[PDB]
């Protein structure tokens, strides 16, 4: 139970690593691996019939969605990070819900003579390239914020989830205690 | 010395409640009959020699005891844990000191060390369910298994330190002189002088 | 291989391989629970000592790689995402480096 | 870098602590000096309790 | 069909040493008796029965030879083996398509490919663990775990593939008219995506020049590196699509056969 | 007659012996042998182990397709590939004989693979520090560089 | 970029020479079993067929 909970932790804290770091991938999927040693622990224990389940097998397949559904909004988030800037045109409603709505509700603040002639061709031609560079950094920056405001509502939404699901299992597990009288009344 | 171990186990025979004054035990022959014996595909019986044994204690001088041991000096066959526990070592021992071959820049000096680390680790399991579980020596596979863990635990550290080295910039440190002195001075003049000062 | 776990706070932010030892040792940790686990019974009047070991070990290693995600949280901050005041400037460059004997 | 400095001496002495405490318990764990707590006397062949 | 297998298991029962002709057996009952037969929690016993039968050889026509077999119809309980065995291997094989929407410049692919396909590898001890290891027929779990690992190893082979193409070089590499027309130009109309006078003043002036010149220079590289880009992110987006429909028909073709005959049989 | 899951009989002869009838040896004996002949069916090992095993251990040449970068993950491959043959070798041991007259089948082409798949990061590590050589560490080298640019595609 | 290149060639002439130990090597491993038949003995079937 305790390292399905400090896994669990982790995945959670996935949705915070920042996507240029390059290390989501490694982090989720690790701890998808260290939950499949787990299951392969719990092998040896668990009864084997099939008449119902046991809770910790629950609460071992619900961690494992869990750390699967981390791996597939982490990918998410970092396909909308990556997102090149001049093959993609951002809709119009993406950039008003995800850069306009959320941020506010997230609190997620966003900051803000030949010669001379061929001189004047070549210091044109930079300022224009530059500008254009200028251009393609500010679509790519929309992009990322985008991504950063996707990673915390999927964050929010994953603490969220795995509270309500943890505390359904824990609190089912916990009050189920032994009968009272060894003959019940039916 | 296991997996190249030789092991001395015999056989005491006797009789359990008559002394040698009312029934005297002898060996049939020295060795014992080993003409249908079975081949065994784990040990080989090199020696095997069976022995008459007579103790009197001062109490019953007139009492002995009789007994027969029947030894056996085995030697096992190795080939089983040669190919199943030390070529895996080796490899990994091998594989340890390829990391420092590995450019920084390449970002994959961890990712290797680390997959190295995981797999001796996971190689643990197949050790501990082949090696004896005893504590009267350490066997010769565990000390091979042990001098790899920790040298490729020490590879990992002296990694840390290498890619912490590397990544240094005059923004955060400063080249002290003995570093400079010891490195890129003396070191290079007794190395092969392809990589340019 | 849990003291290993501690490294991870001398490797450069750039390296881009930090979670990756950190979870990497917590993999390790639990493999060797698997071990630890076939070789005891089921009993509850004690934790063992190695089971403790275990479980405190889990536990820091879990912390550090939450430590990781944070500092590289930290290390990837850029003017068009965060604002960097002038207290975390103060507090983080001057104070604590020279309290911590930084070079 | 000066959050993982500080982490770094943050956590390390932890770890070294707890371990060290933990195994400590059970290095000096050994069984009393005599079999039964209570009783002195050591149930051995040297100790003969002549009648 | 396991582990939606139905057994018929026998239990032949005479007299070894006397034959009909001295020792005669009849049934009790037409049945096993089950009054006080206890609840299996892996089996369920849908059909019991006892015959007996008689046998005469030529050499001996006067002494028959009798037996009573009683078969027992059992139909596995299959909640435990769809728990523990169906459902990780599910999971593995839908998280083996998300590498195609993960694009190449996270430099992650591998590591989620090779990490999915470590993990398959480590439940494969599970998978020996838990269910019987027999040379008689394939079972319908070997058949969903071998497409699973199969489906892993190709999804791995084409994220090679493709980063080896988003990674093309425009110097070394030219691109081939075939892969520019299937790929820029005929694919991307079915993608309904967000896709598409002193010597120093004329050594100064020349300077000028050149950077213009290395501006231009790597503008043009960079164009033709993106259109190879454009490329392995067409690929992606058709690969992504193939392995989700293969995911979903595969489980199909391997499980619904045997679900829908035990439908149809009650 | 149900035929065993794993094992088919083909043959089995029976032989009626007889010896130690000289008169050294003294009273004669004898005895009955049968020899079962018995095949083993190896579909099992071939569907769960030995195929995942060979396209796992196959991975490894992907390795030389992928760039020789930070981003190319040539050696995560290799060494997961590894790491894979030994959670098969761990899978391997609880299956195979535990005697050492000969080397199984199963265990030789494990080790072999082994032992290709540590040749391979080897070589991914060697083309690795050849590929990200710049000139503020290393001096162009001309001798390699005229055997692999220059000689070998015109000797191919 | 002339250092890329010396290593695409190596990787490109390392990739026939692994290619072509791991197929000799499995094919040689496998083959010794594809010769392991039982041996064509004098004697009848034991389960006639
Ligand atoms: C652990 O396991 C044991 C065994 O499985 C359980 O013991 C059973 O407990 C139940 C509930 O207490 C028992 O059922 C009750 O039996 C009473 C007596 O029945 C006997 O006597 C009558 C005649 O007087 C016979 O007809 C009958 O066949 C029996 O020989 C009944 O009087 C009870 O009925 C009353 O309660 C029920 C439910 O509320 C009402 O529907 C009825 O109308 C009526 O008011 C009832 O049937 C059962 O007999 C026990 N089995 C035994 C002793 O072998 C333990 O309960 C269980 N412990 C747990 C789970 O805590
Ligand atoms: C594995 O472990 C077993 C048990 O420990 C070892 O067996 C011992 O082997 C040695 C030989 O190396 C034995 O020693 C020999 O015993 C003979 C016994 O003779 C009988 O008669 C005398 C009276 O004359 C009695 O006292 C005795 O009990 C017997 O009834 C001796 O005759 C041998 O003599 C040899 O040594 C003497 C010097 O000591 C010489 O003068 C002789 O010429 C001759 O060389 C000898 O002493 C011993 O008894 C065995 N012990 C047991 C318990 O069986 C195995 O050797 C060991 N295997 C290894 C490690 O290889
Ligand atoms: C390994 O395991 C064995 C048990 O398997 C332990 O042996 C036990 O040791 C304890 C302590 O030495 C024994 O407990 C003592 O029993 C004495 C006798 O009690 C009997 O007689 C009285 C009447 O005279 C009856 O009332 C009683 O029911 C018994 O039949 C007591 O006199 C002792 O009193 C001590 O404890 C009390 C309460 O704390 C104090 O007030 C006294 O002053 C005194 O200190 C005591 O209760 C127990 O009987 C042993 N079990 C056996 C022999 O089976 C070993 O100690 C243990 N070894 C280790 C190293 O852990
Ligand atoms: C699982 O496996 C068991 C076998 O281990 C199967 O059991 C068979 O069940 C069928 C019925 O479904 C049995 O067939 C019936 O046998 C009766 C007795 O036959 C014996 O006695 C007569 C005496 O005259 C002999 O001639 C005969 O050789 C046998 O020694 C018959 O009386 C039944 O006849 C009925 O069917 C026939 C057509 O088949 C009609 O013509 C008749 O009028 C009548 O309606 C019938 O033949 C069979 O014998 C069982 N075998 C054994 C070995 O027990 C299970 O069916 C199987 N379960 C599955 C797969 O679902
Ligand atoms: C051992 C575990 C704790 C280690 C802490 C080490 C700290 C070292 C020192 C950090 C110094 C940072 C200085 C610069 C920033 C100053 C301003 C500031 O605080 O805001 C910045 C945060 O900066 C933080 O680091 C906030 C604290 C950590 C947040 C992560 C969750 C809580 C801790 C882990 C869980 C503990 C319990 C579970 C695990 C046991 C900017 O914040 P934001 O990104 O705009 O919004 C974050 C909102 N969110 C939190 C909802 C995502
Ligand atoms: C700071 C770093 C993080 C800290 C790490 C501390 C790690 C453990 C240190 C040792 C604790 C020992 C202990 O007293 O545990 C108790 C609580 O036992 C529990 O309940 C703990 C396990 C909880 C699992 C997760 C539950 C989630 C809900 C139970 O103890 P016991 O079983 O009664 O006896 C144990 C043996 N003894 C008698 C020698 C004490
Ligand atoms: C771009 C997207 C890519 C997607 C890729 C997806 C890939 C999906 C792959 C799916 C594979 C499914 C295999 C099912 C096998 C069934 C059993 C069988 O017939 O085997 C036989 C032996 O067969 C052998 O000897 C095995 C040979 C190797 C098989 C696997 C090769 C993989 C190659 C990879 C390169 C046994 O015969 P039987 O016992 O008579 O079998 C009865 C079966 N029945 C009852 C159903 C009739
Ligand atoms: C055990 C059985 C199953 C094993 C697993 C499955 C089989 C796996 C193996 C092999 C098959 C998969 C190969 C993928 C190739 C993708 C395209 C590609 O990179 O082409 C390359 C040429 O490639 C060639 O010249 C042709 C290679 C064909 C190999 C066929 C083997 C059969 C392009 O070369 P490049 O432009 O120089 O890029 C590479 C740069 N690098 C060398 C620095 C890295
Ligand atoms: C946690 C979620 C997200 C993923 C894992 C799903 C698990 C918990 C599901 C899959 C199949 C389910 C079981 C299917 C049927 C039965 C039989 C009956 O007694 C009701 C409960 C019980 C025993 C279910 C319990 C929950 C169960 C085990
Ligand atoms: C950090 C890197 C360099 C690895 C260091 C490994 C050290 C700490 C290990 C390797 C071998 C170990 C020794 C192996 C066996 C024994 C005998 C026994 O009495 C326990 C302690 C002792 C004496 C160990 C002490 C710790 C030890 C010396
Ligand atoms: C390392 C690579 C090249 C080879 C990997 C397979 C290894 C395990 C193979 C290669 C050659 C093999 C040996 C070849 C011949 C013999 C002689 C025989 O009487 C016993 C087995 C023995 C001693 C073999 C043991 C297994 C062996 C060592
Ligand atoms: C795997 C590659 C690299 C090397 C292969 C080498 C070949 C020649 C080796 C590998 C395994 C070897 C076999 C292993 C074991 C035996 C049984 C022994 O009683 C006779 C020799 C025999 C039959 C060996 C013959 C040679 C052999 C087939």
């Amino acid at each position: 139970i305790a390292p399905c909970i400090l896994i669990t932790l982790l995945a959670i804290f996935v949705f915070y690593l920042p996507p240029d770091a390059g290390e989501k991938m490694g982090l989720s999927i690790f701890a998808l691996l260290t939950l499949t040693v787990f299951l392969l622990l719990l092998a040896d224990k668990v009864p084997e019939t099939s008449l119902s389940v046991p809770i910790i097998i629950k609460y071992l397949m619900f961690t494992m969605v869990l750390v699967t559904f981390s791996v597939i909004l982490s990918v998410v988030v970092l396909n909308l990070h990556h997102r090149s800037p001049h093959t993609h045109q951002m809709p119009l409603w993406v950039r008003q819900i995800f850069i306009h709505k959320l941020p506010l509700y997230l609190r997620l603040k966003r900051p803000k003579l030949p010669e001379l002639r061929e001189v004047v061709s070549s210091i044109s031609y930079i300022a224009r390239q530059l500008q254009e560079q200028e251009d393609h950094d500010a679509l790519k920056e929309d992009w990322q914020f985008v991504a950063m405001v996707v990673d915390r509502l999927f964050l929010w939404t994953f603490i969220i989830f795995t509270s309500v699901g943890t505390l359904v299992i824990f609190l089912d597990a916990t009050y189920h205690l032994p009968p009272p009288d060894p003959f019940p009344s039916r | 010395h296991f997996p190249f171990d030789e092991q001395n186990c015999s056989m005491k025979l006797g009789t359990w409640t008559y002394d040698g004054s009312v029934v005297a035990i002898n060996p049939e022959s020295d060795q014992p009959d080993l003409s249908n014996f079975m081949e065994s595909g784990e040990w080989v019986i090199k020696e095997s020699r069976g022995w008459k044994h007579s103790v009197t204690y001062s109490c019953c001088p007139d009492t002995p005891y009789l007994d027969i041991t029947y030894h056996f000096v085995m030697q096992r066959l190795p080939l089983y844990f040669i190919v199943n526990v030390i070529i895996p070592c080796l490899l990994f021992s091998f594989l340890t000191g390829l990391v420092f071959y590995l450019p920084t820049d390449s970002g994959e000096k961890m990712t290797l060390s680390i997959s190295v680390l995981l797999s001796l680790t996971v190689f643990l399991l197949v050790i501990v369910e082949l090696i004896p579980s005893t504590s009267s020596a350490v066997p010769l596979i565990g000390k091979y298994m042990l001098f790899t863990m920790v040298f490729v635990i020490a590879s990992i550290i002296i990694t840390v330190i290498v890619i912490n080295t590397h990544h240094r910039s005059p923004s955060t440190h400063v080249m002290p002189n003995w570093v400079r002195k010891v490195f890129i001075d003396t070191i290079p003049n007794i190395m092969f002088f392809s990589t340019m000062k | 291989i849990s003291f290993m776990v501690n490294l991870v706070f001398y490797l450069p932010a750039d390296s881009g391989e930090k979670t990756s030892v950190a979870i990497s040792v917590l993999l390790a940790q639990s493999v060797f629970l698997l071990l630890i686990s076939k070789r005891l019974p089921a009993t509850s009047m004690a934790i063992p000592l190695i089971g403790k070991f275990l479980l405190f070990g889990m536990v820091l290693v879990t912390m550090v790689v939450v430590i990781c995600v944070i500092v590289l949280n930290i290390h990837f901050r850029t003017p068009s995402t965060h604002v960097l005041s002038e207290g975390v400037k103060k507090l983080f460059l001057e104070t604590l480096p020279e309290l911590l004997h930084m070079s | 870098r000066t959050v993982d400095r500080l982490c770094l001496f943050v956590v390390t002495p932890v770890m070294v602590v707890g371990t060290a405490w933990i195994f400590l318990q059970g290095v000096y764990n050994q069984p009393p000096p005599q079999p039964f707590p209570g009783d002195p006397y050591s149930y051995n062949v040297q100790d003969k309790r002549f009648i | 069909h396991f582990p939606f297998d139905e057994q018929n298991c026998s239990m032949k029962l005479g007299t070894w040493t006397y034959d009909g002709s001295v020792v005669a057996i009849n049934p009790e009952s037409d049945q096993p008796d089950l009054s006080n037969f206890m609840e299996s929690g892996e089996w369920v016993i849908k059909e019991s029965r006892g015959w007996k039968h008689s046998v005469t050889y030529s050499c001996c026509p006067d002494t028959p030879y009798l037996d009573i077999t009683y078969h027992f119809v059992m139909q596995r309980l299959p909640l435990y083996f769809i728990v523990n065995v169906i459902i990780p291997c599910l999971l593995f094989s839908f998280l083996t398509g998300l590498v195609f929407y993960l694009p190449t410049d996270s430099g992650e692919k591998m590591t989620l490919s090779i990490s999915v396909l470590l993990s398959l590898t480590v439940f494969l001890l599970v998978i020996v663990e838990l269910i019987p290891s027999t040379s008689s027929a394939v079972p319908l779990i070997g058949k969903y775990m071998l497409f699973t690992m199969v489906f892993v190893i190709a999804s791995i082979i084409i994220t090679v593939i493709v980063i080896n193409t988003h990674h093309r070089s425009p110097s070394t590499h030219v691109m081939p008219n075939w892969v520019r027309k299937v790929f820029i130009d005929t694919i991307p109309n079915i993608m309904f995506f967000s896709t598409m006078k002193h010597p120093e003043v004329k050594s100064a002036i020349e300077g000028i020049k050149y950077i213009a010149e290395t501006m231009k220079s790597d503008q043009e590289s960079n164009n033709a590196a993106a259109e190879w880009k454009y490329v392995a992110m067409v690929m992606d987006h058709i690969l992504l699509g193939v392995f989700m429909l293969v995911c979903i028909i595969g489980t199909l073709a391997v499980f619904a056969g045997r679900l829908i005959e035990l439908n149809q049989q009650g | 007659y149900t035929e065993n899951g794993e094992w088919a009989i083909d043959f089995c002869p029976g032989v009626i012996r007889r010896h130690h009838g000289g008169a050294t040896d003294g009273p004669g004996e004898t005895d009955v042998i049968y020899s079962l002949i018995i095949r083993r069916k190896p579909l099992f090992y071939v569907i769960n182990i030995i195929v995942p095993c060979v396209l796992i251990s196959g991975l490894v040449l992907l390795a030389y397709f992928l760039p020789a970068q930070a981003g190319g993950q040539k050696c995560t491959v290799s060494i997961n590939v590894l790491l894979a043959q030994t959670v098969f070798l761990f899978l391997i041991a609880q299956k195979i004989p535990e005697t050492s007259l000969s080397v199984p089948l199963l265990g030789r082409f494990l080790i072999f693979v082994m032992v290709v798949a540590t040749l391979i990061v080897m070589n991914c590590v060697i083309v690795l520090n050849v590929s990200q050589r710049t000139p503020t560490t290393h001096a162009m080298s001309p001798r390699l560089r005229h055997v692999l640019l220059e000689l070998l595609p015109r000797l191919l | 970029s002339d250092w890329v290149r010396m290593g695409n060639a190596l990787d490109n002439i390392c990739f026939w020479a692994a290619l072509v130990l791991f197929s000799v090597g499995s094919s040689l491993i496998f083959l010794g079993a594809y010769f392991n038949r039982v041996p064509d003995l004098p004697y009848a079937p034991c389960i006639q067929p």
